[PDB]
């Protein structure tokens, strides 16, 4: 015997992940049955079963495949709530249990700060490769920006003080490139010259401290990230560039 | 301000040179009429969106999620139900059985509206769709106590329907298989219970709409007329909603200040004109 | 088999909180237990005042209504969940 | 499928709450009545004292019974109607005219 899952609703729900697993039904005293009215049908069935001190495992439970499809697709209106993050950590959680498996990485550290570090570096970068698998990849260095804004180069708009704004972007998008380089300690102007003079992946490596092809030195930037870097800049920043007033409280 | 053309205009105006916002304004304004509810959102993507919902449609969830029916997304369609309200809460009353057993008699999925279900009413509830006496399901009405019960009799009109009040000198034991209203379909979900069709004489409606007239104005000038226009456009024709996109938080603010302008524009430029 | 004494006597319980039976009605969640039975065996009868031996109003097998005080006890014989009551604990005989 | 009642118990059909005959005609509602009326189905043999056996319940059947509704009483479903069963020391009086 041992006990259910979570605190309310956390467990509740997650007793009918277990028991359409199972394909045993869940005996509850807010529905029109109870614990000494049961029939062997309300139980379920499993190949085996393990439990040690921390944790229980069902091994190869039985079920449909009809009725274990059934919940996920369920989950699937579940996917897409308000409740953003820690959401989709606990969500997929008990999806990823009734079909797929789970994955935990724990990161090492000597002291308590480098812990804080490496496991920061190892969210950025699960973060990434989920984003990169699903919405794909295109050259990083920022040359992705730096090639976009070479393409757009004919782009004109409305009227002349429109022109200056879409003139304006372009010339932001090499930001991120210059920026790296100069982290570096190294001349960005130069670097952008040499790199806007090319086309395509051509880039520069700023650990290597010279050019290539950035897809085949593998350097890549989840195209997610660069679309939403752009995006969300450009729409505060637009609406910044308009201020003629601001009203704020006094010291 | 008459023709659609115009109004999209006067819209685009108070938007800040915004032509979309406009025509939406316009498309919302010639679908619902004059007397359609506009309303502004925070969005969801980047896009404006215009959701057009015609016929009665109404806020409350299924209190029980084992009610559901053919269709997934927790889904419930009932063909043919039948709607009675007592304006009490039913535990106790769980016997109501010569009412039930008359729909019993009728073989037909209820679709059923209470002031609020009891889990021990519940109970017999989740049985009586698993057994198969009847397919039946339940949900809560949608308001506060003398604005719900006054919304309530508007829709017992509208399918045809008596309501029953133990307010009143009638009982939660005694109903008929008469006193039930009829629709085509009913769709239930967490947050919205649908209407499609009921059945209903024309006179009944607009007799009721022509009573509600004199209840527009009064001395209560605006804030009741809020709901009362909510109620009406619920009842015969149909309410809009639109939902404003926008692509960050502090943009959002600015989107939609700019939507609600326009929107009272309109109304001013379309009854007072331009 | 076993013989209560007395005014006593035994009787096993009809199906419980199913209401089943009666109008088209069909089974409810408050529960009320049992309000009738098949008996099992009865008793020789109740003295009174001196009144010896009397025999019980009720024959063996007959199918009874009670109404269920502490003076019926439940007992478990044979394997079977039984109530042994007094005789004044019976309301009616049912038949069919 | 009729239904007998023991010695000393009564069992009777209950007669729904009138609409107001009383100041006729006004009508009292919605709420239950005390019950002066009542009809009845079958009849104990009686109640035993110190030998004194059966004395016969002064309730024939088919009489108009008045009762007070007491712990005493309980409900019951036979066929159709659900009937009340009660002792015939909680009948009070038989209307007749
Ligand atoms: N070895 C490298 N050579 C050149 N550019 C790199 C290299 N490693 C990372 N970059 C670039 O630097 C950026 C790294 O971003 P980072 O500072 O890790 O987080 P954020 O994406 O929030 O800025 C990416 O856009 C990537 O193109
Ligand atoms: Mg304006």
């Amino acid at each position: 015997a041992v006990k259910a899952p979570g605190f309310g609703d956390r467990r509740k729900a997650m007793l009918q992940d277990i028991a359409t697993l199972t394909g045993g039904t869940v005996i509850s005293e807010e529905i029109g049955m109870e614990l000494e009215k049961a029939t062997l049908e309300d139980l379920g069935q499993a190949k085996r079963v393990v439990i040690n001190k921390d944790t229980t495992t069902i091994i190869d439970g039985v079920g449909e495949e009809a009725a274990i499809q059934g919940r996920v697709a369920q989950i699937r209106q579940q996917i897409e709530e308000a409740t953003s993050d820690y959401d989709r950590e606990k969500l997929q959680e008990r999806v990823a249990k009734l079909a797929g498996g789970v994955a935990v990485i724990k990161v090492g550290a000597a002291t308590e700060v480098e812990m804080k570090e490496k496991k920061a570096r190892v969210e950025d970068a699960l973060h990434a490769t989920r984003a990169a698998v699903e919405e794909g990849v295109v050259a990083g260095g920022g040359v992705a920006l730096i090639r976009v804004a070479s393409k757009l180069a004919d782009l004109r708009g409305q009227n002349e003080d429109q022109n200056v704004g879409i003139k304006v972007a372009l010339r932001a998008m090499e930001a991120p490139l210059r920026q790296i380089v100069l982290n570096c300690g190294e001349e960005p102007s130069v670097v952008a010259n040499t790199v806007k003079g090319g086309d395509g992946n051509y880039g520069y490596n700023a650990a290597t401290e010279e050019y290539g092809n950035m897809i085949d030195m593998g350097i890549l930037d989840p195209t997610k990230v660069t679309r939403s870097a752009l995006q969300y800049a450009a729409s505060v920043a637009g609406l910044m560039i308009t201020t003629e007033c601001m009203v704020t409280d006094l010291p | 301000c008459s023709d659609s053309k115009a109004i999209a205009q006067v819209g685009t105006i108070s938007a800040n040179s915004d032509e979309t916002v406009g025509k939406l304004i316009a498309e919302a304004m010639d679908k619902v009429g004059k007397e359609g509810v506009i309303t502004v959102e925070d969005g969801t993507g980047l896009q404006d969106e215009l959701d057009v919902v015609e016929g009665m449609q109404f806020d409350r969830g299924y209190l029980s999620p084992y009610f559901i029916n053919k269709p997934e997304t927790g889904a419930v369609e009932l063909e043919s139900p039948f709607i009675l309200l007592a304006d009490k809460k039913i535990s106790n009353i769980r016997e109501m059985l010569p009412v039930l057993e008359a729909v019993a008699k009728a073989g037909k999925p209820l679709l059923i509206i209470a002031e609020d279900v009891e889990g021990e009413a519940l109970a017999t509830l989740v049985v009586n769709t698993m057994r198969g006496i009847v397919k039946v399901a339940a949900v809560k009405a949608p308001g506060f106590g003398d604005r719900r019960k006054a919304m309530l009799q508007d829709i017992a009109t509208l399918t045809g329907g008596t309501v029953i009040s133990e307010e009143i000198g009638m009982e939660l034991e005694k109903a008929t298989l008469e006193d039930l209203g009829q629709a085509k379909r009913v769709v239930i979900n967490k947050d919205t219970t649908t209407i499609i069709d009921g059945v209903g004489e024309e006179a009944a409606i607009q007799g009721r709409v022509a009573q509600i007239r004199q209840q527009i104005e009064e001395a209560t000038s605006d804030y009741d007329r809020e709901k009362l226009q909510e109620r009406v456009a619920k009842l015969a024709g149909g309410v809009a909603v639109i939902k404003v996109g926008a692509a960050t938080e502090v943009e959002m603010k600015e989107k939609k200040a700019r939507v609600e302008d326009a929107l009272h524009a309109t109304r001013a430029a379309v009854e007072e004109g331009v | 088999n076993i013989r209560p004494l007395h005014d006593r006597v035994i009787v096993k319980r009809k199906e419980v909180e199913t209401k089943s039976a009666g109008g088209i009605v069909l089974t409810g969640s408050a529960a009320a237990k049992s309000t009738r039975g098949e008996v099992l065996a009865v008793g020789n009868g109740r003295i009174l005042e001196n009144g010896e031996v009397k025999p019980l109003d009720v024959k063996v097998g007959d199918i009874v209504i009670f109404n269920d005080g502490y003076g019926v006890k439940s007992e478990k014989i044979d394997n079977e969940e039984v109530l042994i009551m007094s005789e004044s604990d019976i309301l009616a005989i049912v038949e069919a």
